[PDB]
RNA sequence: UACGGUGCUGAAGCAACAAAUGCCCUGCUUCCAGGAAAAGCCUCUAAGCAUCAGGUAACAUCAAAUCGUACCCCAAACCG
RNA sequence: CGAAGGUGUGCUGUGAGGCAUGCUGGAGGUAUCAGAAGUGCGAAUGCUGACAUAAGUAACGAUAAAGCGGGUGAAAAGCCCGCUCGCCGGAAGACCAAGGGUUCCUGUCCAACGUUAAUCGGGGCAGGGUGAGUCGACCCCUAAGGCGAGGCCGAAAGGCGUAGUCGAUGGGAAACAGGUUAAUAUUCCUGUACUUGGUGUUACUGCGAAGGGGGGACGGAGAAGGCUAUGUUGGCCGGGCG
RNA sequence: AGGACCGAACCGACUAAUGUUGAAAAAUUAGCGGAUGACUUGUGGCUGGGGGUGAAAGGCCAAUCAAACCGGGAGAUAGCU
RNA sequence: UAAGGUGAUAUGAACCGUUAUAACCGGCGAUUUCCGAAUGGGGAAACCCAGUGUGUUUCGACACACUAUCAUUAACUGAAUCCAUAGGUUAAUGAGGCGAACCGGGGGAACUGAAACAUCUAAGUACCCCGAGGAAAAGAAAUCAACCGAGAUUCCCCCAGUAGCGGCGAGCGAACGGGGAGCAGCCCAGAGCCUGAAUCAGUGUGUGUGUUAGUGGAAGCGUCUGGAAAGGCGCGCGAUACAGGGUGACAGCCCCGUACACAAAAAUGCACAUGCUGUGAGCUCGAUGAGUAGGGCGGGACACGUGGUAUCCUGUCUGAAUAUGGGGGGACCAUCCUCCAAGGCUAAAUACUCCUGACUGACCGAUAGUGAACCAGUACCGUGAGGGAAAGGCGAAAAGAAC
């Protein structure tokens, strides 16, 4: 989403987005190849998404 | 763990031809287009975890890309691997 | 009538290949060269 | 190569000149011998490839010192 | 930074539109603007049977080049150039002849 | 019948002779020109360990990953 | 209300040249007097591009060989199907290695490619196709040989070489028959198997190497015997009676 | 038994004709020589330029050889065209 | 900063935005697959195969990290051999490779010229190898000079194509001295009077000027030809701004800019004031560089080709005096003059440009200028090292030709 919803979180309530975020990426993409998901953009901002919770990830555990 | 995260990166889409849809109607096989590593227990846990069926074995192949001309240039496509999964009966 | 050339891979990359060249001095120097002029197939590997 | 281990001559070069002046590319070499020099603060025998000015350098000042400039600079012996 | 913005009022300074004025709807990365209804194009647009099939000539508005606006004033009727004022911490664009707020 | 071919039943399915350059045969005879290496394998112990650990034997179980697999290959596909 | 350029015309100078102007072109040109030169081409078997010439000439790439009917199409000697004919058959057949790299299969197009036409193609474009515990590689092990810690040598680079570590062209476990796609099959399916490890229990019991020994482990030629692959004939079975 | 004999594969290349802007920058056709050996062949190594290798012809060393090929001295030098 | 964007051929679809965390730019962070010095072993680069350790386990397995060699140092062990070394193991630090030119060193040609050629030249050139830096090397007189003196080194202009050297041929060719650019002197070979003394490197702090995004930035209208005005004609205004580019023909006043005035949260290089870490500074006393200077032989460099050849360097064999001393002053001797070798460090003047930024051109304009204005070191040729092209232009705008 935005950053500073994830920067209020906690690490292992990152960890359970991060993994819904997975789920959810791998839903669209199977969508995508399969013929339907009309609004592709989807995509694109999910991959994105992730970087996010990863980016802060990467922070908040240890840098 | 990071199991998880691997099993839900290695499926990217199920192949869809004539031979794909004959060895669904006949031998209960699905055909899907993998990660390019994707080894034959990540591909059987993977299936198994995301699709909640049960698995018997697994066929990979690799196959190669053909080189295609734009215009006048010339390119070689992806190469990228293909999984025939045999689930139960 | 046989020609000169016959090919064979592994003798094509045991001779010519990178690491080939990597070994000697004077192939780091033919690697350096084909680096300056710029080629983009720098050695006979694939 | 050939370096003396104390003084650290190495080979030259220079010109075979003939009587007609006819210069040809010649090498002057060290008179370089390995030979066995007594130690008494090790109490052993060092064995150096040493020219025979080494031996007069070791005649000279003795072993003990030029032992002690070969542990300096960073040779091994 | 752009003078010219996408809801303004611009008078055309030359061409074979030189007077007529009108709205901007599309300015492109080219340098170029879209005014409403002055450069107009006969395309003959081609039919397409995979999608929706019209085909005709129609009429577009060509892309004008943003030297050739000028933005309509409105209170002397003709056309101003445009400078960049400093008030409370918005930058504003003010009329000249005019030091007047767009 | 798409006319290409798919679907079901489907009899007998034996004997004699001939036979290799293939197998027994990394054999046998003979000759001199005197005819690879190492591991897997089998066996013995030294250091060590001996409630075990290991080994033998039977049984249950799981695993066997990765890469190639199309097509030409005495040729219109390799070298000319 | 038309520059350089291009292309005609007319004047003019002793000449290199100059000036005016019609047509094309559609944006630059530059007096005079000075200054500097990548300053003037017909030749160099000159260099690059274009185009002739021989000339619509030779040739169209094995003398294995074609004929006809129907299709499809705008067009059929060449493609598809069918009937005959001919050619190889220790290959001009069927598999692979090496080597190529998609040339494989299907739909579609005939600009170019094919020494001709092409509806065809190894061509263009798009879609599909390569399924392994047992096959080959990877892996264990070595030959020739390569590299080579130290080392020994060498003006420097570097050379040689021990321990090692690579290196198949060799040695080392395991799968067959049938069926299937347009394209894969010892890989998919059916039937029946096989091999090597790890883990668990149950019993008996000394296990253990980098070391010792056996084995792996070996030449040419020749001759005979047992066989099989395979073939021929009879029997049996199905069809025929021309 | 045999660097034995006849003769296919296989290796070679004696003669003739054709080819000579070839079907081919060394071949084809009909005959020819060896064909259990001083044979031949696959795969992989090793020897490198005044050097290798040579049952020796100055032969071969990638269609190049009385000193390969590439790049550099180098715009060598040319009383010659 | 911003009302527009999601890189280009190149549309298209689906979207994200507009008073501010869309996009864009700048600083700092994060991620950073595999190969490559390639660093765990190997290898035909972009692959194969591991070992030890820690924790996630649904027990089939996963994840993270480390594991190269060499050098220096410390600690454990530890041979023949008693102690001890050699050797083995672990730890910490450094190095490795690449890059256009410049610099220093170790080697080192030949074509060519001499109208042949061998000494000579070419030429210490090309080339090979090693090493370092932003420059590097040389550098503080055992120097020159001439009985007057100068005062470390480097670079430029003369001297001077001069003295000389030279099969006295071809050729090579100084120095002394003068004018300039730039200036800088010290430390150890050792003791006592002292410990932040005249100062440099390493960390912070403050300020100034820079750099890395940017902001503001003046003033023109009518009319005729025209496809289109910036042109002609007429009448005005700016100018510390008439540099340049674009806009449908030639624009100071249409746009981007330019002169000018400004702008940094964070990183920064520079020089200024100060606080620490180490190191001493200031005096008197002494010392004051031995297989060395010099010599014999053989070579090399000095402009100097062994010549009557001083001087420097060495491969070899020797070998002093040591400030009552020693070197040099171009064979050598005497007298004078001048300096103190065998230990070091040192800035600027100088050389160079892979790259970055701006500006210029009596430089080129698609056979030119880079090989390459174009998806070029590409297609293609070669086993390989290597060689290596051709290829720009519609229009103002695709309005790229519906039917």
């Amino acid at each position: 989403m935005k950053a500073k919803e994830l920067r209020e979180k906690s690490v292992e309530e990152l960890n359970t987005e991060l993994l819904n975020l997975l789920r959810e990426q791998f839903n669209l993409r199977m969508q995508a190849a399969s013929g339907q998901l009309q609004q592709s953009h989807l995509l694109k901002q999910v991959r994105r998404d992730v970087a996010r919770v990863k980016t802060l990830l990467n922070e908040k555990a240890g840098a | 763990m990071i199991r998880e995260e691997r099993l839900l990166k290695v499926l990217r889409a199920p192949h869809v031809s004539e031979k794909a849809s004959t060895a669904m109607e006949k031998s209960n096989t699905i055909v899907l287009k993998v990660a390019k590593d994707a080894t034959k227990a990540e591909i059987k846990a993977a299936v198994q975890k995301l699709f909640e069926v049960e698995v018997e074995v697994v066929n990979t192949l690799v196959v190669k890309g053909k080189v295609k001309r734009h215009g006048q240039r010339i390119g070689r496509r992806s190469d990228w691997k293909k999984a025939y999964v045999t689930l139960k009966e | 009538m046989k020609r000169t050339f016959q090919p064979s891979v592994l003798k094509r990359n045991r001779s010519h290949g990178f690491r080939a060249r990597m070994a000697t001095k004077n192939g780091r120097q033919v690697l350096a060269r084909r680096r300056a002029k710029g080629r983009a197939r720098l050695t006979v590997s694939k | 190569s050939r370096v003396c281990q104390v003084t650290g001559k190495r080979p030259v070069t220079g010109n075979n000149r003939s009587h007609a002046l006819n210069a040809t590319k010649r090498r002057f070499l060290p008179n370089l011998h390995s030979h066995r020099f007594w130690v008494e603060s090790e109490k052993r025998f060092v064995t150096l490839r040493v020219s025979a000015k080494g031996m007069r350098v070791i005649d000279k000042k003795g072993i003990d010192t030029v032992l002690a400039e070969l542990r300096a600079r960073g040779e091994k012996y | 930074a752009a003078k010219i913005r996408r809801d303004d009022e611009v008078i055309v300074l030359t061409g074979k539109d030189k007077g007529k004025r009108g709205k901007v709807k599309n300015v492109l990365s080219s340098g170029k603007v879209i005014v409403e209804g002055i450069n107009l194009v006969k395309k003959h647009q081609k039919p397409v049977p995979a999608l929706n099939q019209p085909g005709g000539i129609v009429e577009k508005e060509a892309a004008i080049q943003v030297s050739n606006v000028a933005i309509f004033n409105a209170a002397t009727g003709k056309a101003d150039r445009v400078g960049f004022r400093f008030e409370d911490g918005k930058k504003v664009r003010f009329f000249k002849s005019n030091s007047e707020t767009i």
